[PDB]
């Protein structure tokens, strides 16, 4: 009131909103509307403790606000400090950002034995966002399959390294599950375009990845393949 | 004086998820003066990187949060 | 030179792909596990593989390959964290210890 009339004149809204706190309850709706309104509950809460609920209220309003578009993770953060666990009332992984997702499928349980749409979710985002680590728990709680896994893991493409998720026909065989035939149709594909790359002859990823990945040809019988493509790696030597 | 310049900058998105794993525990005051201390650094060796001239460091690292600032 | 080469193409036995086994020089966690579980020898159940590859890669600076290797093993998910908050992997501990609820030392250590 009469104090913080003059505060807000004065533009003393930190002080303001000091007298409106310390003056009792009968201003906490005020002092939120004045302090998320013009986004002003971040002083606020700086200003303030963690003693009472109406700093969490604050943290919540604070992330809900910050929620917004942002795949900023404290926001997530921030909107999870509530709920029936330390990750929100509701799934905070929808704001879209995966390191909520990851956070949610990381810590506590979630009522569902096997939280399978969340895992499909997961996965779903893991391919939007070209991310292979889907091929882990994240396919190994709602896809528990080790052959759907394995194939899911042949779209992501990461099998160049040997992933062997099969460990050696643990499951089922490798041109059965076309590992070694869409290893070659893969190898042949990019053999090509390092070529035409090295037609317009930055490359110095490919320079120990590809030298590391030649194994996955040859542990196969095309050997002499290597070379075939190394050209192209050797190409690029001569810049 | 370039290899202590890129020893720095390899701790950028490392101190970042420090940050909010220290956040959790709400140590933003000390995960603030990491920052600080970083930033005061990240300053100094910018400033002298054109005194000296010779590599060129990436301006797209991040290791900032809005809650540590 | 008993190396990925010497060891690779010795379960190679040359250019065909599995012509030989039951031999590997130092397990670089892939020559390892492809001697052991391609004509299984040994299953985890002999986890002396899990503890040399464990320890050799630790030593070499990984700390993943117990992470990984003792999924397959005994639940020493505990050691697991500890490697990981050694090398600083906090979210990976987070899921060991939300998965097999050892909850205690949630601020015991790694705070």
């Amino acid at each position: 009131y009469q104090r913080f009339t003059i505060d807000k004149y004065l533009k003393r809204y930190e002080k303001a909103i000091g007298h409106l706190s310390k003056c009792g309850p009968e201003y906490f709706p005020e002092c939120l509307n004045l302090i998320k309104d013009k986004n002003l509950y971040n002083e606020a809460l700086k200003l303030y403790s963690p003693s009472s609920q109406q700093y969490q209220d604050i943290s919540i309003a604070y992330g809900e606000h910050l929620m917004q578009e942002h795949m900023y993770e404290p926001a997530g953060l921030m909107f999870a400090r509530c709920g029936a666990h330390e990750k929100a009332l509701s799934a905070f992984l929808t704001c879209g950002n995966w390191k909520q997702a990851l956070c949610v499928a990381a810590q506590l349980n979630f009522t569902k034995d096997q939280l399978v749409g969340l895992g499909r979710t997961l996965a779903g985002k893991l391919v939007e966002q070209r991310k292979h680590i889907d091929a882990a728990m994240v396919l190994e709680e709602c896809a528990q399959d080790y052959e759907e896994a394995v194939l899911l893991l042949l779209e992501g493409a990461a099998w160049e390294e040997a992933l062997r998720l099969v460990y050696k026909y643990n499951r089922l065989d490798i041109i059965e599950t076309n590992v070694k035939p869409s290893i070659l149709e893969a190898q042949k594909n990019y053999m090509a375009f390092l070529d035409s790359q090295t037609a317009t002859f930055n490359t110095e990823n490919l320079k120990d990845e590809v030298y590391h990945i030649l194994k996955v040809l040859f542990l196969f019988e095309f050997d002499e393949q290597g070379r075939e493509l190394q050209k192209a790696f050797e190409d690029t030597l001569q810049l | 004086l370039s290899e202590v310049v890129q020893n720095t900058e390899n701790l950028k998105d490392e101190v970042y998820h420090i940050l909010k794993v220290l956040f959790l525990f709400e140590f933003d005051e000390q995960g603030r003066e990491l920052q600080k201390a970083f930033e005061d650094t990240l300053q100094l060796m910018e400033r002298s990187l054109p005194e000296i001239w010779p590599p060129k460091i990436n301006r797209r690292t991040q290791w900032k949060l809005s809650l540590l600032d």
